[PDB]
RNA sequence: UGGUUCGUGGAGCCAUGGGGGAAUCUGGGCGGACCACCGCCUAAGGCUAAGUACUCCGGGUGACCGAUAGCGCACCAGUAC
RNA sequence: GAGCUAGCCCUGGCCAGGGUGAAGCUGGGGUGAGACCCAGUGGAGGCCCGAACCGGUGGGGGAUGCAAACCCCUCGGAUGA
RNA sequence: GAAUGCCGGCAUGAGUAACGAUAAAGAGGGUGAGAAUCCCUCUCGCCGUAAGCCCAAGGGUUCCUACGCAAUGGUCGUCAGCGUAGGGUUAGGCGGGACCUAAGGUGAAGCCGAAAGGCGUAGCCGAAGGGCAGCCGGUUAAUAUUCCGGCCCUUCCCGCAGGUGCGAUGGGGGGACGCUCUAGGCUAGGGGGACCGGAGCCAUGGACGAGCCCGGCCAGAAGCGCAGGGUGGGAGGUAGGCAAAUCCGCCUCCCAACAAGCUCUGCGUGGUGGGGAAGCCCGGGUGACAACCCCCCGAAGCCAGGGAGCCAAGAAAAGCCUCUAAGCACAACCUGCGGGAACCCGUACCGCAAACCGACACAGGUGGGCGGGUGCAAGAGCACUCAGGCGCGCGGGAGAACCCUCGCCAAGGAACUCUGCAAGUUGGCCCCGUAACUUCGGGAGAAGGGGUGCUCCCUGGGGUGAUGAGCCCCGGGGAGCCGCAGUGAACAGGCUCUGGCGACUGUUUACCAAAAACACAGCUCUCUGCGAACUCGUAAGAGGAGGUAUAGGGAGCGACGCUUGCCCGGUGCCGGAAGGUCAAGGGGAGGGGUGCAAGCCCCGAACCGAAGCCCCGGUGAACGGCGGCCGUAACUAUAACGGUCCUAAGGUAGCGAAAUUCCUUGUCGGGUAAGUUCCGACCUGCACGAAAAGCGUAACGACCGGAGCGCUGUCUCGGCGAGGG
RNA sequence: CGAUGUCGGCUCGUCGCAUCCUGGGGCUGAAGAAGGUCCCAAGGGUUGGGCUGUUCGCCCAUUAAAGCGGCACGCGAGCUG
RNA sequence: UGGGAGAGGGUGGUGGAAUUCCCGGAGUAGCGGUGAAAUGCGCAGAUACCGGGAGGAACGCCGAUGGCGAAGGCAGCCAC
RNA sequence: CCGAGGGUAGGGCCCGUGACUGGGGCGAAGUCGUAACAAGGUAGCUGUACCGGAAGGUGCGGCUGGAU
RNA sequence: CGCGGGGUGGAGCAGCCUGGUAGCUCGUCGGGCUCAUAACCCGAAGGUCGUCGGUUCAAAUCCGGCCCCCGCAACCA
């Protein structure tokens, strides 16, 4: 339920923001905080590498539990949800019986009070990890490690999930959030239930400002620059894209695929994205 | 207005200096040349 | 591919990044594609004075300069600036 | 060579005073319950006026200058990109 | 003898321009060979959120004193930031180091690169951040939290006493955090006093007064007092905090709870140690046994790690506390007291500037703190003034033209001109009042108007205090007074209507363009399944991202509203296991050279043989493109209709002489006395048109156009006056 | 072309006469008044506004008349832009 | 008070038939479609047949001249 | 003091009029097609939506005022 | 006298390049079907190719000149 403003500056008109309305604890883990180093998008060398990074809010990272079979059958309890600012969905934080605390992404509908267990023996409810070769079939689970042990990979960002759809030998077939059906190894945990804060996507942004509060520098059109600048640059007066239109580095931007031809995933790729 | 040459004792050191020149190919081709062509000042003077 | 006078040329020789891959003198390389004949030479280990180059340094001599010349500097010059 | 300038990173600092008065909250009205209206409280905002500060709109002066971009009047932003 | 030749010398312009903010000068007395220019005294003017004071950076003796004036100083020079000499900077507590970590830098392990070298975890370095013990006065020509005085405090070593499971680079706690708004109580600072101290003063008409003028504090340990911050206690379990743990985390139990308790700060008090004005007469001395008290106002500072709200979700590490391990429990640590011990570097002086950056003693540039009083609604604004600092390193006259900056102007009032460029007008506060349109906020300070000083009288509420008086802050009514004029000086919008463009606040060609340009939220297409795509790099490695399709890259369009049509033949991209073409390689029909021969050696047809291209389809918010001629209606005219040629398909909606229209000042309407511009229409649109988006749009604009009102030296048309030249 | 600044305006003039007006005439299809056309004549005069950068031109209101050309399309070490 | 009949309404769940697409097998010269045709699709292997998979929508027989609701309107099945 | 009214400024209602523009009614013998009336040759009507020289066409749902 | 394209039955287009040939759709004329009209069905006519001049045995066709009509261009200032 995205909260909206009257129209009392230009840009209140249409700014949107977060209910915040599930979140019950306003300050973080001191354990389980650590600086987050800005990058402005620059690499070691120095060198700009992703355009148009740099100037946002101050933030610390919170460690998130991406495992979670690190403790099979330790049940945990739910202290509270909270606001991490360097994700899209909401956080939880754990309080195993422990005593070991933990944060994970909160799964949409999970409760402050409720108990979460992870491994093999599992009930199949919301905030459960399990490995996916024992969860029904037809289930909706959220926070897929991609192979076994290495963490949790996929469907993570606010809202959403994959849905289980068949299983074949050692593998489980996945309908991803993209669309895409892939063969995940059944040994991957994943945590029954679709990611929360699914209104993610309905903020209105609403003023230049709020998108340099987020770290992102003002985007400058390759058809606004100069022929040593950009393929679409130069022109007297405006100018069409006059060529295939193109990125600043000269390559196809429009249909162009581009994802490795003999890359050995594919073999486990079923069907390609939707929409 | 605001000129170009704006003086500070850490930075003129920490560019031009000594130590500077020594860690680097062209730095310490810097200091030879220097030597070679008798100069009385090899790096610039600060006060550190 | 480089080297040689050799820029693909009839293109050998010497060197070698990739692949294949021997033999111990009745063994092997060369004489400008290649074959025969006739000759020359012993690869895949190493070292080796002298004759050669140069002139920061010392001296000897100029049909060399003589203070705008001769080194940038005859002088407190790689200085002042 | 980034002691000028451009962007980003880490750590600090600065923004007189006045004006407008969002949400929420409380009370009252309303209804089956609501929506909602009124009053108070409240102090939001790339909100408003205006110094410091950051600018450089129009005009005039200056033009071997006070100055290789300055001076005077006027003017923009001033809790935010 | 010439090369705008090179180096040097010296002319010309010329006794010419200029001598660097228009804040400003006059006189007396000194000194000296020499005085507008040095010193002293009186008068005058300028700054006073500075043009005064304290820091930091940078500079590097420029500081103080004596003696000097060739050169330096835009004149002079006896003076000086100049020359010569001597002197001057004093720390356990201030700042930095013997402490911590940030970006980043470096870098045992490790990884990569022809060489040089590039990376890289921990660790090390790295500060204006964390951490940490000194306040007031006196003294020098020149330093002072540094010397001295008074009163305080820190660490290290060693000794004594009491206590305790002591012990760490290890585990934990803590340190430790944003923005806006803000409570209580205080301190800084300030205002007043009919109270307290003081050298004196009585003027020129009056005043010997509850008169004038001056001053009425500062630092302080323990103790107490006020105001605050921090903080549960006990017990049982325990698999977690990479060994252990009595610590921490988790579960349960009892008690405590807006408290209290313990702790830690700030302020007040405080033994004690200091200070102390005018005036006066030589920095000094007197004053002076100086007094040192009451009321008010009051921080952005302090208590602080305070409170609330909000979203964009707000460093690290050490010091410190707790836990234990090796070990050691003759030890070691804690607490109290005592003695001893306590190093290195900076310290002068300038510091919004004549000593720093600008070649200059250059109207420019330079970060942090203090920044007093009165009135003006407030304030760091504006005017004048305190303290303190200056009059800007050429002067004296004269009173032309012309120039700059400034003041006024009869009648007219934009007739000026590309243009009201420029300058007027308007101008703060209180009240009354306020339109189209609108996204219901706005438009709005709309427009337009009235009030504003002083005196007397009556009265309402608040803050301090005590409820009273006093002080102080908001006000309400009545009656009067003066002037041309009461925000009486200074600071302080001119307004309306209507188009174009761009939604909007923002951004830009440092130094001729600030805009309609860039950006912007928002819309669409597209790539990307994670060792993502993409980007920098030879690489290792990074960024992306400690992110995971509600995510990240690329592209176009540009709030919002209503919308975004037809063409896939060419180019792009996407899909197609057929077919055609196609390289190295495979295969070796059949040839060729050489040898006596075995053999060696070379050429080589068919056939098997990828991507790409060809071919088959898809695809427009992919590159792009969206017709011509002729005829037709019962007045004429024009064609709803028809005929035919061509295309891949012939421009839909909307808009149109337009930021686009050539002919063009199209035509008609409006506005004007008159209108190549403007506005509204029309439509043969040279040559609009739908995300290089089309048509609108409230609000917004130092953008560009057109009109009106107000007012004016812009102008008819010029005059006079001021100051710098 | 080792630079002859280029439209229009403004200011300041000066000159030619193929004369717009004023002065003197002849002819007239000149009744008068008022015209038409030609001849002599350059002394003087030859307005204010709307539009456009405009020159030019059209329009408004007047006028004796609202002349045409040259002077580097006169005049930027005189201004504008 | 005790009884009844009903597609009355809202929420959650859930069953089978059928069409489309996808994969595998098998198989070959047409399929589709109409008044008749052509476009389309098919040897790059279609249609017709079998097995598997995914997904949305609608509920055959019961069913009626039926039932319910104020009207609009309401139909697999289960529970609230 | 009130005060006719005059002046300034800003609103509200009504009437007349305006380049140009939108349809409407009417008009003996104009042009184009033939939507409706019979199953009107696609049963028609209908609310809405999109489209087209025109009547109309088509989608969705509804009515019988439909026929055999 | 800047550069292009065109002119052919009544209309709109082929033929021209490559000399010997005039074609296609509509329209017009005659006859059918119809109560009649259109549609539809069977037949028919009409063009010396803008013009003049040359080349050739022969010119719509090839080459020169003239007319008529459409289109493009006109820049540095
Ligand atoms: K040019
Ligand atoms: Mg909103
Ligand atoms: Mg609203
Ligand atoms: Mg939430
Ligand atoms: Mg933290
Ligand atoms: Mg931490
Ligand atoms: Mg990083
Ligand atoms: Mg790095
Ligand atoms: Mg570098
Ligand atoms: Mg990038
Ligand atoms: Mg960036
Ligand atoms: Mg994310
Ligand atoms: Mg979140
Ligand atoms: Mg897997
Ligand atoms: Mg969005
Ligand atoms: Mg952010
Ligand atoms: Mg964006
Ligand atoms: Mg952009
Ligand atoms: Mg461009
Ligand atoms: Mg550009
Ligand atoms: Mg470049
Ligand atoms: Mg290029
Ligand atoms: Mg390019
Ligand atoms: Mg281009
Ligand atoms: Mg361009
Ligand atoms: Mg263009
Ligand atoms: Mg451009
Ligand atoms: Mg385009
Ligand atoms: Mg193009
Ligand atoms: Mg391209
Ligand atoms: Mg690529
Ligand atoms: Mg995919
Ligand atoms: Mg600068
Ligand atoms: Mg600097
Ligand atoms: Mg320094
Ligand atoms: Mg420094
Ligand atoms: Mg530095
Ligand atoms: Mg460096
Ligand atoms: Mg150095
Ligand atoms: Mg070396
Ligand atoms: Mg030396
Ligand atoms: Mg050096
Ligand atoms: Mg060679
Ligand atoms: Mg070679
Ligand atoms: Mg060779
Ligand atoms: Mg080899
Ligand atoms: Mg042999
Ligand atoms: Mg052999
Ligand atoms: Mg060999
Ligand atoms: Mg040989
Ligand atoms: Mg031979
Ligand atoms: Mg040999
Ligand atoms: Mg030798
Ligand atoms: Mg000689
Ligand atoms: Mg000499
Ligand atoms: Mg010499
Ligand atoms: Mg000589
Ligand atoms: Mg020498
Ligand atoms: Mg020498
Ligand atoms: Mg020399
Ligand atoms: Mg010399
Ligand atoms: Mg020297
Ligand atoms: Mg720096
Ligand atoms: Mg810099
Ligand atoms: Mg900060
Ligand atoms: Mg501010
Ligand atoms: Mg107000
Ligand atoms: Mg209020
Ligand atoms: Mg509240
Ligand atoms: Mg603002
Ligand atoms: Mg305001
Ligand atoms: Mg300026
Ligand atoms: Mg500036
Ligand atoms: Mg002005
Ligand atoms: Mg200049
Ligand atoms: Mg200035
Ligand atoms: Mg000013
Ligand atoms: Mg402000
Ligand atoms: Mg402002
Ligand atoms: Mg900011
Ligand atoms: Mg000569
Ligand atoms: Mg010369
Ligand atoms: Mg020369
Ligand atoms: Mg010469
Ligand atoms: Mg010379
Ligand atoms: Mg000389
Ligand atoms: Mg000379
Ligand atoms: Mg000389
Ligand atoms: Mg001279
Ligand atoms: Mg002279
Ligand atoms: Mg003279
Ligand atoms: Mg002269
Ligand atoms: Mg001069
Ligand atoms: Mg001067
Ligand atoms: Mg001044
Ligand atoms: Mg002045
Ligand atoms: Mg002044
Ligand atoms: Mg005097
Ligand atoms: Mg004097
Ligand atoms: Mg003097
Ligand atoms: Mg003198
Ligand atoms: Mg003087
Ligand atoms: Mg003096
Ligand atoms: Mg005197
Ligand atoms: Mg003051
Ligand atoms: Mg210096
Ligand atoms: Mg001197
Ligand atoms: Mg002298
Ligand atoms: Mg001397
Ligand atoms: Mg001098
Ligand atoms: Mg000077
Ligand atoms: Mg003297
Ligand atoms: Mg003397
Ligand atoms: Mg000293
Ligand atoms: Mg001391
Ligand atoms: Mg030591
Ligand atoms: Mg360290
Ligand atoms: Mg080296
Ligand atoms: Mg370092
Ligand atoms: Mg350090
Ligand atoms: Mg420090
Ligand atoms: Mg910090
Ligand atoms: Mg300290
Ligand atoms: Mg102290
Ligand atoms: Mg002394
Ligand atoms: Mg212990
Ligand atoms: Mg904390
Ligand atoms: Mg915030
Ligand atoms: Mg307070
Ligand atoms: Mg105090
Ligand atoms: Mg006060
Ligand atoms: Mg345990
Ligand atoms: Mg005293
Ligand atoms: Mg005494
Ligand atoms: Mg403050
Ligand atoms: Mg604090
Ligand atoms: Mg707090
Ligand atoms: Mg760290
Ligand atoms: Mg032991
Ligand atoms: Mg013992
Ligand atoms: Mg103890
Ligand atoms: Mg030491
Ligand atoms: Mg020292
Ligand atoms: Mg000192
Ligand atoms: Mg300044
Ligand atoms: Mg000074
Ligand atoms: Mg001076
Ligand atoms: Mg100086
Ligand atoms: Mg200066
Ligand atoms: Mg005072
Ligand atoms: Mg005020
Ligand atoms: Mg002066
Ligand atoms: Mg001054
Ligand atoms: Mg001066
Ligand atoms: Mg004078
Ligand atoms: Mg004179
Ligand atoms: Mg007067
Ligand atoms: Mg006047
Ligand atoms: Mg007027
Ligand atoms: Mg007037
Ligand atoms: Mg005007
Ligand atoms: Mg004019
Ligand atoms: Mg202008
Ligand atoms: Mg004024
Ligand atoms: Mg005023
Ligand atoms: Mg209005
Ligand atoms: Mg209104
Ligand atoms: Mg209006
Ligand atoms: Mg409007
Ligand atoms: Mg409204
Ligand atoms: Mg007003
Ligand atoms: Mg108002
Ligand atoms: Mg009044
Ligand atoms: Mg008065
Ligand atoms: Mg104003
Ligand atoms: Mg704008
Ligand atoms: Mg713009
Ligand atoms: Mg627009
Ligand atoms: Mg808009
Ligand atoms: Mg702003
Ligand atoms: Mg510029
Ligand atoms: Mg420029
Ligand atoms: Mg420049
Ligand atoms: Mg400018
Ligand atoms: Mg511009
Ligand atoms: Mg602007
Ligand atoms: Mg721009
Ligand atoms: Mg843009
Ligand atoms: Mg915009
Ligand atoms: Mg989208
Ligand atoms: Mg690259
Ligand atoms: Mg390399
Ligand atoms: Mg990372
Ligand atoms: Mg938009
Ligand atoms: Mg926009
Ligand atoms: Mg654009
Ligand atoms: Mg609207
Ligand atoms: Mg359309
Ligand atoms: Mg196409
Ligand atoms: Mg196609
Ligand atoms: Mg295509
Ligand atoms: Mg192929
Ligand atoms: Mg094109
Ligand atoms: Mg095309
Ligand atoms: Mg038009
Ligand atoms: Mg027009
Ligand atoms: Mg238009
Ligand atoms: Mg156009
Ligand atoms: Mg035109
Ligand atoms: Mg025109
Ligand atoms: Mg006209
Ligand atoms: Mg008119
Ligand atoms: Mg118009
Ligand atoms: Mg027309
Ligand atoms: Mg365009
Ligand atoms: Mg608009
Ligand atoms: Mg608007
Ligand atoms: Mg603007
Ligand atoms: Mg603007
Ligand atoms: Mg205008
Ligand atoms: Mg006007
Ligand atoms: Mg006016
Ligand atoms: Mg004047
Ligand atoms: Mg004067
Ligand atoms: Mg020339
Ligand atoms: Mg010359
Ligand atoms: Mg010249
Ligand atoms: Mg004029
Ligand atoms: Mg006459
Ligand atoms: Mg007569
Ligand atoms: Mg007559
Ligand atoms: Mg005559
Ligand atoms: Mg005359
Ligand atoms: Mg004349
Ligand atoms: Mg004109
Ligand atoms: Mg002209
Ligand atoms: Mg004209
Ligand atoms: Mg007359
Ligand atoms: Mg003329
Ligand atoms: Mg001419
Ligand atoms: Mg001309
Ligand atoms: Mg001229
Ligand atoms: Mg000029
Ligand atoms: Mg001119
Ligand atoms: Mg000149
Ligand atoms: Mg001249
Ligand atoms: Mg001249
Ligand atoms: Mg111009
Ligand atoms: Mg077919
Ligand atoms: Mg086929
Ligand atoms: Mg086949
Ligand atoms: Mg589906
Ligand atoms: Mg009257
Ligand atoms: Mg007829
Ligand atoms: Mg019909
Ligand atoms: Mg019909
Ligand atoms: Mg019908
Ligand atoms: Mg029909
Ligand atoms: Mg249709
Ligand atoms: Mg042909
Ligand atoms: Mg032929
Ligand atoms: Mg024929
Ligand atoms: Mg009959
Ligand atoms: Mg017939």
């Amino acid at each position: 339920a995205v909260k909206k403003f009257k129209p009392y500056t230009p840009s209140r008109r249409f700014m949107t923001v977060a209910d915040f309305s599930e979140i019950t604890k306003t300050e973080p883990e001191k354990s389980l905080v650590k600086p987050l180093k800005k990058t402005g998008g620059r690499n070691n060398q120095g060198r700009i590498t992703v355009r148009f990074r740099g100037g946002g809010h101050k933030r610390l990272y919170r460690i998130i539990d991406f495992k979670r079979w690190d403790k099979v059958g330790i049940p945990a309890k739910v202290a509270a949800i909270e606001y991490d600012p360097n994700r899209s969905a909401r956080i939880a934080l754990l309080h195993y019986v422990d005593g070991e605390k933990r944060y994970i992404i909160a799964p949409d509908g999970l409760q402050v009070g409720q108990q979460v267990v992870a491994g093999p023996d599992a009930p199949i409810q919301v905030g459960n990890a399990l490995p996916l070769r024992f969860i029904p079939v037809g289930t909706v689970v959220h926070a897929v490690e991609l192979e076994p042990k290495k963490g949790a990979k996929l469907a993570r960002a606010a809202g959403t999930s994959a849905q289980i759809q068949g299983r074949e030998g050692d593998y489980v077939i996945l309908r991803l959030p993209s669309g895409e059906l892939r063969k995940v190894h059944g040994e991957c945990y994943a945590t029954v239930g679709a990611v929360g804060n699914a209104d993610h996507k309905n903020i209105v942004l609403g003023k230049a400002g709020r998108s340099r509060w987020l770290g992102r520098r003002p985007h400058v059109r390759g058809a606004a620059m100069n022929p040593v600048d950009h393929p679409h640059g130069g022109g007297e007066g405006r100018a069409p894209r006059g060529r295939p239109p193109a990125s600043p580095w000269g390559w196809q931007t429009k249909g162009l695929k581009t994802r490795k031809r003999r890359k050995p995933s594919s073999r486990f790729i079923i069907a390609r994205r939707k929409k | 207005m605001k000129r170009t040459w704006q003086p500070n004792r850490r930075k003129r050191a920490k560019t031009h200096g000594f130590r500077a020149r020594m860690r680097t190919p062209g730095g310490r081709k810097v200091l030879k040349r220097r030597r070679q062509k008798g100069r009385w000042r090899l790096t610039p003077a600060v006060r550190k």
